[PDB]
RNA sequence: GCUAAACCUAGCCCCAAACCCACUCCACCUUACUACCAGCAACCUUAGCCAAACCAUUUACAUAAAGUAUAGGCGAUA
RNA sequence: GCUACCUAAGAACAGCUAAGAGCACACCCGUCUAUGUAGCAAAAUAGUGGGAAGAUUUAUAGGUAGAGGCGACAAACCUA
RNA sequence: CCUCCGCAUAAGCCUGCGUCAGAUCACACUGACAAUUAACAGCCCAAUAUCUACAAUCAACCAACAAGUCAUUAUUACCCUCACUGUCAACCCAACACAGGCAUGCUCAUAAGGAAAGGUUAAAAAAAGUAAAAGGAACUCGGCAAAUCUUACCCC
């Protein structure tokens, strides 16, 4: 358990967009 | 290998409590035992 | 214990050297005692001695630093005792012979409950300590009995 | 894979602690307060550097001298190890 | 008879049983030496019988009837001995004046902790005794040491504990 | 039990319990009382919060190791039980607990929820008092004797002639047993 | 009894008395199948035959015609998540025959 | 330890984006990739 | 050769075996040909007492009230044999010839 | 989609303050954990690695005076 | 507790020929070959050998310990 | 079909294929519950004095040498008897359910005690064995290995 902020933060970001890519909205 | 030959004699008499504490080296070992905490002090 | 320089030079080697006193043993009467104590004495003890004149007299005149012994302790101890109580050394038929000798070391001469106490190691002292307030526990029903009793004389009185 | 999925929970921080609300209050007492005190006896700390900054060689003996003689055998030692160690590395090691 | 070491032959196969509490000390307290005697060995056999009981039912892999009865007489039995201990105590402390029966000393063993050594009781005097002045009681040097080690040790021990109260304390303080 | 056991529903000495807590389980600590602790079991308490806040009901457990009150009907969340075969089991309604704060002690005569405190009346003594509302909340809460049962009679019967001769010699005395033998004096050092 | 000093007998003193008895048995099934006559009981392992048999004799009144024990020993090969070796304690065990053609069948608890 | 780096995979995602059209293990493994995405720059 | 696993009579060999024994305490001597002496003596014999005609039972009854506990210290006990005390306006210097010592016991539990 | 990933809180570190520990019973210096029988007794410089670019003399183990006076194969260094 | 040597107090050695004799069992050792060489093994298996009433083998308990011990010197052995 | 092995004791280990229940080369693995009973063997022997020249080798002749393994007596002291412990197992030292190591007593083909071949095929290479025309050491460092055996001579 590292001890920051931003870089998960980036990861959630990251995450997120490649959940966009796969199932994007109608 | 097989450097081992089990005898529980021999094995009291060289290094059981009574010899460990006729010596002072042998009392001094017992107290570092002791000290790391250890489950058995002598054999 | 110490170390040498083999010929005194500091450049030579340097050796470790134990150096003795030369040992004796002889017989001394002390006055106070009235007995011959065979001891190990050094030169420098007899010197020291003569000096002193009597061996009675070093053995008391001798800080305890100073004396070096155990034994020299427990003479010096025994010698204040003696001092202190008293007590017939010579026994009957030399009482004045006795006044004599202790008026020679009218000096020194310590109270008695001191020079019990004087040259102990400290572990025999405590040990001493201990022998004097042992005793056995006092039963508490005696207790108990007494504080009754003091209860009736209370309640006599009132 | 070192980095993470949860983010982790908010970090509060009340900027107006008792602590930082009165950082520095008193600090500075000496030149408005006719130097009664020297701002070196405010500070609160180990015994052996308090108002002194040392080095850590140089700490490490201070160490041994201020406190050494009520320190704890096992620790006494380390640290003699470590002077030992560091004057090694100081006197002889480095460049220059 | 051996029938004593099993309970009423109408209780076997019930699930459950009829027992109404354990003997509290005051009660004990109150009865006599005499009366104290006769009660210790009433229950002496039913808690044999219950141990019985018990042990049929490990051997069945069946459950106990009622095993807070045998718990129960543990209890009972365990204020009886209280009851008179204490009541010899009292005596002991009336007569001669003594805490406990059996002497000690506190002696300074080899490693240095003094222990409470009790007195072992037997025929000939200590002086004279073989196997009891190769028993010894004292230090050394080199034990100083290793006690201060020790106690060095406890000490750190000590600290970590108190720390990590405090520790606690202040996470409590933070969450609420 | 080990240190840092965290306490269930279940008791310590259960089969479920054993189940959830076994010795090698290492769980988180739950941070969370003092002696004075004003729920019972037996008490009526409001919901203040959580399902079904507004309700009333009786303390049916109190686990104060873990802050909790479990409260009869309510708090409910549904349980299947039995099961086991390929079909549904019958099916329950599980009670919740409650952390205390969450609890309130209800008003015998008001029926509004209190806080309340511990306070020593001239009665003798020690009861809880509503702060809000006035007077005493008070407390919560036909055996037939067996064969091997003693009566109230005989257990306080009360034998006992205060002797200094010990439990050994009276019971000899009593026995009628002779001992003309002196035991001999033992080293004990 | 169990866990007491036990007082010194020097030569020609008196009896050593018992009263109130510390240690307490259990009978049991014999696995085995033992003889008639043959009672088995687990016994602490402080008690002696002698003490086994005055036992029965004073308080449970049965005539005792012969004792034999015999320790056993309790398995440690047993082991725990940590890997630390659990013991079955060692324990005594009894065989006592009954005089005067007693017999004694074991009855059936749990029917 | 004090200030250990968070952000590492973020790094080898920028030099494995470059790589990721190599064949085997060019394209998964970080340090081989390191050496064939600087070649082809 | 485990030294975690208990020292005991069944581990050693035959001499060894054979000195140990458990907590069993001795019924007596040896002598001459290895020939053991039973002594009557150092065997406790259990003085039970009659049980005949005995009410009181293992457990207690529910309906049996609560009393407050007390101590029985020495005072008390004293004060339970002070009426004779009183009476005048009970007591052994030494039990050393006396069979039941209450200091350095003889008498067994 | 598998393997896996992730996850706070166990506890710990450094201070401060304050001088600690140690008999429910029984056992435990005999082969410790052993109920029960006729003989001793502790103290005695540290060294060497290493540095001197080898190696022999030699090399440390509150602030300021002061790295001063001194020491030293008059050098390392102290 | 291996081995080196020793001390105490035990044990074993068939059969055939006729004494640190010969052949040859059991035991002891290990010449030569082959196999094995992360092996059945951190030195083994198969055969073939030297020894086998003696300066023999060997079970038990003891003793000598590192600047040392022990050594029918091979600078062997002192628990891989 | 093997038996170059078996039963014991000693040492060693210490419940390690007994009953039930349970799970996951093939199903001695966990949980519970049983189990080993003394006569065999361990655990000895009250003092002080005082005695013990003549081996063992079927101990008889012989015959030696390295010169050996089994003893009392006097006086005083003395009634109390069988307690306590070991006694299981497929077993110990070798990291292993390891071709090794392991004292003694019986058994010398076994009345004990085991199973060399999971199934097929029948290639090479390799291993172990048997076979051999004629020759027969021509092989090779050397008759190493093999199968029949035994001659003479050097060196140390
Ligand atoms: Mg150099
Ligand atoms: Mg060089
Ligand atoms: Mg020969
Ligand atoms: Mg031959
Ligand atoms: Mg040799
Ligand atoms: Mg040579
Ligand atoms: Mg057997
Ligand atoms: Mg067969
Ligand atoms: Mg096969
Ligand atoms: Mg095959
Ligand atoms: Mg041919
Ligand atoms: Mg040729
Ligand atoms: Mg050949």
């Amino acid at each position: 358990v590292k001890k920051g902020f931003r870089a998960a933060f980036r990861f959630q970001k990251e995450l997120e967009r490649q959940r966009l890519l796969r199932c994007p909205p109608p | 290998g097989n450097e081992y030959q089990p005898s529980n004699i021999k094995r009291k008499n060289k290094h059981g409590w009574v010899r460990r504490l006729s010596t002072p080296a042998g009392v001094q070992v017992i107290l570092r035992r002791m000290l790391k905490g250890r489950k058995s002090l002598s054999h | 214990l110490g170390q040498i320089y083999a010929n005194n030079d500091k450049l030579s080697k340097r050796l470790k050297k134990v150096w003795k006193p030369q040992l004796f043993e002889r017989e001394f009467y002390s006055e106070i005692l009235d007995k011959k104590f065979t001891v190990t004495v050094t030169m420098r003890t007899l010197d020291l001695i003569d000096e002193a004149y009597g061996l009675d007299f070093y053995i008391l005149k001798a800080s305890g630093e100073d004396l070096c012994s155990k034994f020299g302790m427990d003479l010096k101890r025994g010698m204040l005792l003696r001092l202190a109580r008293q007590d017939p050394q010579l026994h009957p038929e030399d009482p004045e012979r006795r006044a004599a000798i202790y008026d020679k070391y009218k000096e020194f001469a310590i109270p008695e409950e001191e020079a019990e106490w004087v040259g102990l190691t400290l572990e025999e002292a405590i040990e001493k300590q201990r022998l004097l307030e042992e005793k056995d526990p006092v039963p508490l029903f005696k207790i108990y009995v007494a504080e009754l009793i003091q209860q009736l004389q209370q309640q006599a009185l009132s | 894979i070192g980095i993470r999925l949860t983010l982790p929970p908010p970090k509060v921080v009340d900027r107006w602690n008792e602590k930082r609300a009165m950082f520095g209050v008193y600090d500075n007492i000496g030149i408005l307060g006719n130097f009664e005190k020297h701002p070196k006896e405010l500070i609160r700390g180990p015994i052996w550097l308090r108002g002194w900054k040392g080095n850590e060689l140089q700490r490490c003996i201070r160490k041994r001298k201020m406190v050494g003689s009520r320190m704890f055998a096992d620790d006494l030692h380390n640290l003699n190890k470590r002077i030992r160690y560091l004057y090694k590395h100081f006197n002889r090691h480095g460049k220059f | 008879g051996l029938e004593e070491f099993f309970d009423d032959p109408k209780n076997w196969g019930q699930e459950k049983v009829k027992s109404g509490a354990a003997w509290t000390c005051q009660q004990l307290r109150n009865k006599s030496n005499e009366d104290l005697h006769k009660l210790w060995y009433v229950l002496l056999k039913e808690r044999n019988m219950l141990l019985t009981l018990e042990q049929e039912a490990k051997r069945q892999r069946l459950p106990m009837p009622s095993p807070e009865r045998l718990d129960k007489v543990v209890d009972s039995m365990d204020a009886l001995d209280k009851v008179v201990q204490e009541r010899e105590d009292a005596l002991r402390l009336l007569q001669t004046g003594q805490e406990r029966a059996r002497p000690g000393a506190w002696r300074r063993d080899i490693f240095g902790r003094i222990i409470w050594h009790k007195f072992k009781q037997w025929v000939i005097p200590w002086h004279l005794n073989k196997r009891y002045n190769r028993k010894r009681f004292f230090a050394l040097p080199y034990v100083d040491h290793f006690l201060r080690l020790e106690r060095e040790k406890r000490a750190r021990i000590k600290a970590r504990k108190e720390n990590l109260e405090r520790k606690k304390a202040k996470i409590l303080l933070k969450k609420f | 039990l080990p240190p840092h056991y965290r306490y269930g529903m279940s008791p310590p000495g259960s089969v479920a319990d054993k189940r959830k807590n076994p010795p090698w389980i290492r769980r988180r600590p739950v941070v969370v009382s003092d002696e004075d602790w004003y729920l019972f079991c037996g008490d009526t308490v409001e919901i203040l919060e959580g399902k079904d806040a507004g309700k009333q009901g009786k303390v049916v457990q109190v686990i104060r190791q873990r802050n909790w009150v479990v409260v009869g009907g309510l708090n409910t969340h549904y349980r299947y039980i039995g099961k086991t075969m390929d079909y549904r089991g019958t099916m329950i309604p599980s009670e919740a607990p409650l952390l205390h704060r969450q609890v309130k002690l209800v008003d015998p005569m008001d029926r509004k929820p209190t806080e309340i405190e511990w306070r020593f009346t001239e009665a003798g003594e020690r009861v809880r008092v509503s702060t809000r509302s006035g007077r005493i909340i008070p407390k919560p809460e036909t055996w037939i004797d067996g064969p091997k049962d003693t009566s109230v009679e005989d257990a306080l019967e009360r034998t006992y002639v205060p002797c200094l001769k010990t439990l050994q010699e009276e019971v000899m005395e009593a026995m009628g047993i002779k001992e003309t033998r002196k035991y001999k004096k033992v080293y004990w050092y | 009894a169990r866990n007491v000093v036990y007082p010194l007998y020097r030569l020609g003193g008196p009896q050593l008395r018992v009263f109130r008895t510390n240690f307490f048995i259990q009978l049991v099934r014999p696995g085995v199948a033992q003889p008639e006559d043959t009672v088995q009981f687990r016994i602490p392992m402080e008690m002696t035959r002698v003490d086994l048999r005055n036992y029965l004799e004073g308080i449970y009144n049965v005539p005792v015609a012969a004792v034999r024990t015999r320790v056993q020993h309790g398995s440690n090969k047993r082991r725990d998540h940590r890997n630390v070796r659990i013991k079955k304690p060692d324990y005594k065990v009894a065989y006592v025959q009954l005089a005067h053609g007693q017999t004694f069948t074991f009855p059936d608890l749990f029917p | 330890l004090r200030n250990r780096v968070t952000d590492r995979y973020f790094r080898i995602q920028e030099v494995l984006k470059h790589a990721r059209h190599f064949r085997g293990r060019k394209n998964r493994c970080y340090r081989l990739a390191v050496r064939t995405v600087i070649r082809a720059f | 050769a485990d030294r975690m696993s208990k020292w005991t009579s069944k581990r050693g060999p035959r001499s060894f075996r054979g000195r140990k024994g458990r907590g069993a305490k001795g019924i007596g001597f040896l002598t001459s040909g290895w020939r053991f002496v039973q002594i009557k003596e150092m065997v406790p014999e259990f003085v039970v007492p009659d049980l005949t005609g005995f009410k009181l039972k293992p457990y207690v009854s529910y309906l049996a009230p609560e009393s407050e506990e007390t101590p029985l210290t020495a005072a008390q006990l004293f004060s339970e044999a002070v009426a004779p005390a009183i009476e005048k306006d009970g007591f052994e210097p030494t039990q050393e010839g006396k069979l039941f010592q209450l200091y350095p016991r003889n008498f067994l539990r």
